[PDB]
RNA sequence: AGAUCUUGGUGGUAGUAGCAAAUAUUCAAACGAGAACUUUGAAGGCCGAAGUGGAGAAGGGUUCCAUGUGAACAGCAGUUGA
RNA sequence: UCUGGGUCGGGGUUUCGUACGUAGCAGAGCAGCUCCCUCGCUGCGAUCUAUUGAAAGUCAGCCCUCGACACAAGGGUUUGU
């Protein structure tokens, strides 16, 4: 390995991590819920089980 | 036991995806005998009509996603048969399919 | 006279289909 | 860690997403995907769409 | 065993069609002696073949 | 031994081409040695009154209708059938 | 096997876009009921609002379960310097 090509450190700056099975939008499930807040499925669990 | 009884939930969906519109609906019946010989173990599995009438009653193309059955094996001493014992599959009308196990039912 | 036992069967001989068709009106034998 | 973008609908589009419409009247947006950019296209008012944010915000 | 021949008896005898005659499932054998317009009037008035009811074209919709 | 000879018979091809026009079947039961195809019932469909409906003319000539058979025929099968 | 793999169920993701029912002094209005009410209530009415980013689908070739259930040490044909 010779050419500049090669032989050239790599320094990253971001990874995405959106969901491949779709056209996923939030890095992280914490991204997610920060957005959106508390939905339908979360209010049940919060009052079923308190 | 052997004359045991069950009450199960079927994917028919799962089982039905892919096939062409002409044929979902006798794929689904094809797919539920092909369960009952398999949670039984039993060759001779004897559909209920009402049961037929169920997987039919939105025609032929869309096919119910979820169906709940209740396999019975009972007894086949009536007659000479290699089978001695057969699954009569039968149709358990459910309003919500949600958090449904598949739960022995005593007689 | 109807007493359970006769009651529960004759609830299925009746039905001689799904909803919406019309039930048996009777089954008399006479020889 | 570039830029960071907002659609049509609100949403945050990480790069190396959605497209990039430049009209000719000089004014450039910016949309998530093909849902987002049609609805734009055929003029659809992001105030009316129940799950874009300028509708959670208005009602 | 077979019962086209009272079938086609059935609905002549009722002034029907086909389509309105029933034969008892049960009672198979009874109506297979029935070889004649006579023993199936007889199976109409006992019950063992009904004519079933016009399928429903309901003008409430229309209306 | 020949005549793209005449007549009859038989091969390879070859268990091959093929049994793909007009949306579509399914469950249970009966008879039966045997049921994908017969009969009944329950469904789901189609013809949609310029019909896949009910009747005739010409033509056919007994195909009509009962009961019985399962050899051959109905290019799969048949307990069914012109 | 220190179990296994299935079928359901659950969670995640994701698709579409806010379900049925109920409620509203919401609604172009209209048809009745006024000792009445001193400003009203009884019906029909597309649609609107809340309930409700809700409802529904989601591996069948998506991800994770350890929840439920039953099942899996079983079958046949062969093979020797
Ligand atoms: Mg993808
Ligand atoms: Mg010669
Ligand atoms: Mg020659
Ligand atoms: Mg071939
Ligand atoms: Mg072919
Ligand atoms: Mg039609
Ligand atoms: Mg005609
Ligand atoms: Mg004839
Ligand atoms: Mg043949
Ligand atoms: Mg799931």
């Amino acid at each position: 390995q010779t050419k500049r090509r090669a032989l050239e450190k790599i320094d990253l700056k971001f990874i995405d991590t959106t969901s491949k099975f779709g056209h996923g939008r939030f890095q992280t499930m914490e991204e997610k819920k920060a957005f959106m807040g508390p939905l339908k499925k979360d209010r049940i669990a919060k009052e079923e089980g308190a | 036991n052997e004359v045991v009884t069950r009450e199960y939930t079927i994917n028919i969906h799962k089982r039905i995806h892919g096939v062409g519109f002409k044929k979902r609906a006798p794929r689904a019946l094809k797919e539920i005998r092909k369960f009952a010989m398999k949670e039984m173990g039993t060759p001779d599995v004897r559909i209920d009509t009402r049961l037929n009438k169920a997987v039919w009653a939105k025609g032929i193309r869309n096919v119910p996603y979820r169906i709940r059955v209740r396999l019975s094996r009972k007894r086949n001493e009536d007659e000479d048969s290699p089978n001695k014992l057969y699954t009569l599959v039968t149709y358990v009308p459910v309003t919500t399919f949600k958090n449904l196990q598949t739960v022995n039912v005593d007689e | 006279i109807m007493n359970q036992e006769k009651l529960a069967k004759l609830q299925a001989q009746v039905r001689i289909g799904g909803k919406g068709t019309a039930r048996r009106k009777k089954k008399v034998v006479h020889r | 860690m570039k830029v960071e973008l907002c659609s049509f609908s609100g949403y945050k589009i990480y790069p190396g997403h959605g497209r990039r419409y430049a009209r000719t009247d000089g004014k450039v947006f910016q949309f998530l995907n093909a849902k987002c950019e049609s609805a734009f296209l055929s003029k659809r008012n992001p105030r009316q769409i129940n799950w874009t944010v300028l509708y959670r915000r208005k009602h | 065993s077979m019962l086209r021949l009272q079938k086609r008896l059935a609905s002549s005898v009722l002034r029907c069609g086909k389509k309105k005659v029933w034969l008892d499932p049960n009672e198979t054998n009874e109506i297979a002696n029935a070889n004649s317009r006579q023993q199936i009037r007889k199976l109409i008035k006992d019950g063992l073949i009904i004519r079933k009811p016009v399928t429903v074209h309901s003008r409430a919709r229309c209306r």
